[PDB]
């Protein structure tokens, strides 16, 4: 019945303690917060100078100066921003969770061009993380020079300062603690202001005092040097940035002695707004696929300040060589400003990035030489992507280049193969091995090369992973020439010759099958062998020779599967070779002759060797060869 | 048929004990999207089931679900248990009937279809120490100065951590000798003061060029605090470029105030090797700026254009061309030709 | 001069907005906060019952009930905790950043046993993430049943409730939003309360209403089922937990049909205090080294609530098979209670964990049978560690087991080798290959096995990585038998025979060196070959045969290094073989006889094959063999 309404208030002490201790991960953040607030004040005073320039008569230039002083453990951040009045001082720096920047922005007109950093209202108090007492001296038009001072004790003192006239500006004076006196030197300051807040629209000038005084020989009396040297070009509109400026931006962003290779600069204007800049390096990093704990070199910026890096869901893994930045104007941001609220947004960014960089690759493929350099250096990443993702695979396939029998010396794409395919040909014959030369002279390709068809040379271990999932390309199916059921478009008298050769050698294959027992699962007359006695081939389903070799040699392999996934061999003989005919004479003459037995054993050994398989115990084969040699020499 | 007691196992099957043989019942609920995995279990179990062993009528059991049930062959590594060959389904089939997707009857799931690109690993061959590698072969001065620059970067990175690797000789150092790939050098102390380690690395540098180091031969190889009684410098062969001769001349000098620290020597080697021979480098004519630093980096690649076979050179260029400061670079570009001019 | 001191106050609206939106990553956290606060109240009322039990006459049992109601979109969390009074209600739920739990704990005596969850003061307001209006009904002794209602509008209402008597307890009633009505069903509730807040010392009972009413056939009229079934045993003191309870805890923590293998339960009592429980599974996970994005199965708990998982710096990578929990009583915690403040603490935890689990492995090695299973299933991880870390390598080495020539069929450790080493032997001879049988009959080990020395069989690809960094063990150095400079302790007449064989075959090696040009870098008389004509061996520095094969077959390899790091072969001949003697006769007779040229070419081919190398173009060798066969048969 009786309802006593109230309104929340807060316990200040524990609130300040929470803000200081429990918000930010690493104490180095404080510099970013102060710098961003100072830049906010800078653009504040800049905006108002448009209407009237007289308000800029106090101070013309707009800059930020850092003056670390080791004698007094004071790190001073002085700027020429708008400043504060007394009442503004009290209301902004006293009232927690109130931000004068947000109030000024919302009070501004609708169509304005300012983009201020923060609106939360608590970023300043982070300074305490590395200071005991903070002193803020600021002089702003319509008011005199006032002095702020607080020790985070729940109290602050505001006193009219009588120091030197600062003009329209604001300087913050921190008194660091001995535990944090490291930030006084210049190395960590440089590293921080380059990591965060590097792309700030105003010059940041360090003011170290490294005067030698070694007696004219004195050097570096006072050192003024800029840090935010490179402007953020992605903010600028494209079609005006020539292909040059991208070069310097690349060299500065990532230390490199050479230009980039290609650049994609685009932007999205939906309810999720962001601009992006993507570089593809000219040199593949040596430690790239080496796991450096650095998954993506893409840096995420929000209003030109650093947010997060190496958050893998930004870009898929195989596109890690891409280096560049992505800047959004507004996003849900965790209080510490180091991660997003709902990671669902990252998925949309990922999709946009992958489609845009795939378009970039497609456009790059229009040039031959540039592409050749790119492929030659990053082909592994494309095949990795083909192996991993299953929705751009169709668009990823065209990019691949390959060596063919009719290619010569230069690589060629699958579309060229499809164009050069004959009318009756309905497949794409590929052969995987370990080197181009050995594959080119292999036994399987003889009949094909004789007939005139083309074949594909895949000579790197990364291939198998790609092809085993790339089972089709543009209506035409990929078939491996080292599979059991291989067929070619022939005539009918070819079939008659084949069946008559079967009816001639149907006993010899059984005879050789009882020998070699449990070493090969079947032995049949071949149709792909010319100028070679016999070759072995794996079954239609299961690992091929090179695949089994690869994943047997693969480290961190699971032994049980290696025993599980073993290929089932099938021996094939050439009914035209003189060796086979003479062996058939000897077999049909003497059902069992030892000479035949050892001969077919040795033949199978050599065939297993040439077929790409690795012999089980090479010592026995070597001993057989040595016995043959000793017999030949008369020993 | 009688069966045993009721227990739950695997959350995908029941377990009784029939009259003894174990009836591993299978309960499939086709109302959820996991029943597809459960029909996969239906397929993957009963691997040795006979082809004509089914006891479920067609009017009660859908032939389309059980036609390829009987398995001709399958490894089935995961699950061990098994049931007899039969299936039961209500005449008017249970609620949420199987959709009968008629999917891929003649297709066989290739056992072991699931493969994985396992984690990638790196190999660093450490076959020999420095003394043996320089006793078997002695390389040309280019990659020799490269190795000296590697050693100088290492010894700078060490002492800047606080500890002083005073004992540094030919044996403590290890060489990751790639067979024909150029040898990468690493610092170590498997064999158990500022600028003293620099003196040691200068003596070792004199050694690397194929000449015996007199501070190693006669003595005083521990540290130069025991001042050698030669009071001169041994003459490295003239084949070496006078730049590194001046470097190893100033590094192991008597005076401890004149000895250039490891950073200035490292980046003066950076200037000499990579930054091409330009009149800006000499006569201290380059006005030091970070812009001129990036211009020198732009001059760095021309050391790849002719020296690219050396994987070590591109490696070092990727590793150390980023870490170099304006102050030490100014001091380096000053000293390098305030000696060379000798005005 | 004039100093106007003040004291910070806060703007409530934006502060509440920040607390609601910008603190927690995923909205599901709210359940953990309410559950933890309710458990805090529960232990509060528990503590006071010790002094006087009459204060427990209101309600005996201590439990937490969740009653989701889909009809009204209300998720009720009712417990029998201490409750609040009116003034306590206002001061705690109204004043932001104030926590009555911390006040009660600090007001308590020094040596007390309570461990309450939170002290910050803002956890409750998180409920807003998934509710528009929150209603808290609570009845606590010394006060009547009151009700709090707030919509996060900066106002809260407190009215004396006239509902049913609740006794000493507290129930929270949320009114979810349509976007978040998913939390009403039981699946997500179960998953959440099992992920977080699973190890709470009080029973949590869901109250779903899945009554079928299908007409006696009705089932599940009202379902009361517990969720926190398993108690946290790590809190209990060891030496009392038998080896059984660890079994059920393992099965419950991780769904498994079999017991664990071994358990390590320890605790640290320094300024950094935490207890730990470590399990080593009996079965190696099939997808273990497969990158599951799950780096460490170690779960981190703070006061029996979940904090973080898969944060790799907890435990090194190679020790990922270890499954277990680590609980600390107090740690610096980010406000969202999902990460630590200074990650330096994780390093100390990592060192303690690794030393403790290494001690565990050492103690496990005392039992041969158990070790055999463990090593057979997890040997790869030990070698990975040996390859990666460089400070426990000395202690990780002892764990390794190996097949030796004198071992027989069972593996053996290096200490056994060192004990069985002869007096003059000063090295440890190991031979790496691809299978035990082929290695055992290889050509290199013949002289060694004849002399009586022992050799080590390394027959997995993961070996090379380990041995190439394990260059020494207990004063004795490891030497590979397939290296160029191999020497054995012999007598002096052996040296005389060797030098006389050199002075006999010094011309033949040159003759064979001019042939085979640029295929082998040197050919010398061997000292390790018996009952084999010739074997090839790699140089002292560089890759060996098996190493080169492995990292040639390794996917994601860098081609430039493969060209860079190629082995330099050296052929070795056996001066005792009859083939070599006859070849020397033929060579010294005819400087250049082709018979000799083709013979030595074929000999080198067979030696390259047996030595473990892969032939470059096996077609030429096969053609040579076919020519030999055709010659033998008379064709
Ligand atoms: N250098 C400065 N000059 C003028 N005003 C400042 C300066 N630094 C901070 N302020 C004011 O202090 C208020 C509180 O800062 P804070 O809220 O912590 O940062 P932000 O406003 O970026 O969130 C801001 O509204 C801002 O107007
Ligand atoms: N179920 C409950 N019974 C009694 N008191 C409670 C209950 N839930 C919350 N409170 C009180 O509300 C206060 C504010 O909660 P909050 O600070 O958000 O959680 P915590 O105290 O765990 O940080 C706490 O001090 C606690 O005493």
């Amino acid at each position: 019945e009786e309802v006593e309404t109230f309104a929340f208030q807060a316990e200040i002490a524990q609130l300040m303690s929470l803000i200081i201790n429990t918000f930010y991960s690493n104490k180095e953040i404080f510099l970013r917060e102060l710098i961003s607030n100072s830049s906010d004040a800078l653009d504040k005073i800049r905006y108002e100078s448009l209407t009237d320039p007289s308000k800029l008569d106090s101070g013309k230039e707009l800059h930020i100066n850092l003056i670390p002083n080791k004698q007094d453990r004071t790190l001073t951040i002085v700027d020429t921003g708008i400043g504060m009045t007394k009442a503004d001082l009290i209301n902004n720096l006293g009232t927690i969770a109130k931000s004068g920047t947000k109030a000024f922005m919302e009070a501004l007109q609708a169509g304005a061009d300012i983009s201020m950093i923060g609106q939360f209202g608590v970023g300043f108090y982070s300074a305490y993380l590395v200071a005991e007492k903070v002193t803020v001296i600021t002089k702003h038009n319509d008011d005199e020079q006032y002095a702020w001072e607080s020790s985070a004790g729940g109290s602050f003192t505001v006193r009219t300062d009588t120091g030197e006239p600062m003009g329209r500006g604001t300087k913050v004076i921190l008194h660091l603690k001995e535990d944090q006196t490291e930030y006084l030197e210049e190395r960590r300051i440089k590293e921080i202001v380059k990591k965060h807040s590097q792309f700030i629209g105003y010059p940041i000038t360090l003011f170290v005092e490294k005067e030698r005084d070694k007696e004219k020989i004195k050097e570096k009396y006072i050192d003024q040097e800029e840090l935010n040297k490179t402007k953020p070009i992605w903010t600028r509109n494209p079609d005006d940035i020539t292909n040059e400026e991208y070069g310097e931006f690349y060299k500065s962003l990532t230390n490199d002695w050479e230009d980039h290779l290609a650049v994609k600069h685009f932007s999205v204007e939906g309810q999720l707004e962001f601009r992006a800049l993507l570089f593809v390096p000219r040199r593949a990093p040596f430690d790239l696929f080496e796991n450096r704990k650095k998954k993506n070199n893409i840096k995420l910026y929000v209003r030109r300040v650093f947010i997060m890096d190496n958050c893998e869901e930004l870009i898929p893994e195989y596109l890690n060589f891409i280096r560049g930045v992505v800047d959004s104007e507004d996003l849900p941001l965790n209080i510490s400003r180091e991660m997003l609220q709902q990671s669902k947004i990252l998925k949309v960014i990922r999709k946009n990035l992958v489609k845009k960089c795939l378009e970039l690759f497609t456009e790059l493929a229009e040039d031959k030489e540039n592409y050749k350099k790119f492929y030659e250096q990053f082909s592994k990443n494309i095949k990795l992507g083909i192996h991993e993702d299953s929705q751009n695979r169709k668009k990823l396939s065209e990019l691949l280049r390959y060596y063919t029998s009719a290619s010569g010396d230069e690589m060629v794409s699958l579309k060229d193969y499809c164009t050069r395919m004959k009318e009756n040909q309905k497949h794409i014959y590929y052969i995987t091995g370990e080197t181009k030369d050995q594959v080119a002279n292999s036994a399987f390709v003889e009949r094909l090369r004789k007939h005139g068809l083309e074949v594909i040379y895949m000579i790197e271990p990364i291939d198998e992973y790609c092809v085993q999932q790339l089972k089709e390309f543009e209506g035409k199916t990929l078939v491996s020439v080292t599979k059991e059921g291989l067929e070619l478009p022939e005539d009918e008298e070819e079939k008659k010759k084949q069946e008559e050769k079967k009816t001639k050698f149907e006993n010899l294959c059984k005879i050789m099958k009882d020998i070699l027992e449990k070493k090969v699962e079947k032995v049949v007359v071949s149709n792909r062998l010319v100028t070679s006695p016999c070759c072995i081939v794996t079954s239609t389903y299961g690992w091929t020779a090179n695949m089994e070799r690869i994943m047997k040699a693969q480290a961190l392999r699971d032994n049980s599967t290696m025993g599980y996934m073993a290929a089932k061999k099938h021996l094939e003989i050439n009914p035209d070779h003189s060796i086979i005919e003479t062996l058939r004479q000897k077999a049909e003459a003497d059902k069992n002759d030892k000479s035949v037995k050892d001969l077919v054993i040795l033949l199978y050994e050599t065939a297993l060797l040439s077929s790409g398989f690795s012999l089980e115990d090479p010592q026995t084969h070597a001993n057989r060869i040595y016995r043959m040699i000793k017999l030949g020499l008369g020993i | 048929y009688l069966i045993g007691q009721s227990i739950g196992k695997g959350c995908s099957a029941a377990v009784y004990e029939a009259t003894p043989l174990a009836i591993k019942m299978m309960w499939n609920i086709s109302a959820g999207s996991s029943s597809e995995a459960i029909l996969n279990t239906m397929s993957q179990e009963l691997v040795p089931a006979s082809r004509v062993a089914l006891a479920g009528e067609y009017g009660a059991v859908t032939y389309r679900k059980s036609k390829r049930g009987p398995k001709q062959l399958a490894p089935h590594p995961n699950i061990i248990r098994v049931l007899r060959a039969f299936t039961s389904s209500v005449p008017l089939l249970p609620g949420a009937l199987v959709d009968y997707p008629d999917v891929l009857p003649s297709r066989l799931h290739p056992e072991g279809l699931g493969h994985g690109r396992t984690l990638f690993l790196v190999m660093k061959n450490y076959p020999c120490t420095l003394r043996q590698y320089l006793c078997v072969n002695t390389p040309s001065p280019r990659l020799a100065a490269m190795m000296l620059l590697q050693l100088l970067e290492g010894v700078d990175h060490l002492v800047q951590q606080g500890i002083a690797h005073r004992d540094l000789k030919s044996d403590n150092i290890l060489v990751e000798l790639d067979p024909d790939g150029c040898p990468w050098l690493v610092i170590a102390d498997f064999g158990c003061y500022s600028k003293a380690d620099a003196w040691a690395v200068g003596a070792i540098a004199y050694e690397i060029f194929g000449l015996v180091n007199p501070f190693y031969g006669q003595g005083k190889a521990h540290l130069e605090s025991r001042s050698y009684q030669e009071a001169q410098l041994p003459a490295l062969p003239e084949s070496v470029p006078p730049d590194v001769r001046q470097l190893v001349r100033a590094l192991l000098q008597r005076e401890a105030s004149k000895r250039p620290s490891a950073r200035v020597a490292a980046n003066v080697l950076h200037l000499s090797l990579w930054g091409e021979h330009i009149l800006a480098l000499k006569n201290l004519k380059l006005d030091k700026m970070v812009g001129w630093l990036l211009q020198q980096s732009a001059a760095t690649l021309l050391a790849n254009r002719l020296t690219e076979k050396c994987c070590v050179e591109t490696k070092m260029k990727m590793l150390f061309l980023a870490n170099l400061e304006c102050e030490t670079l100014c001091q380096a570009a000053l000293l390098l030709c305030s000696w060379r001019a000798a005005l």
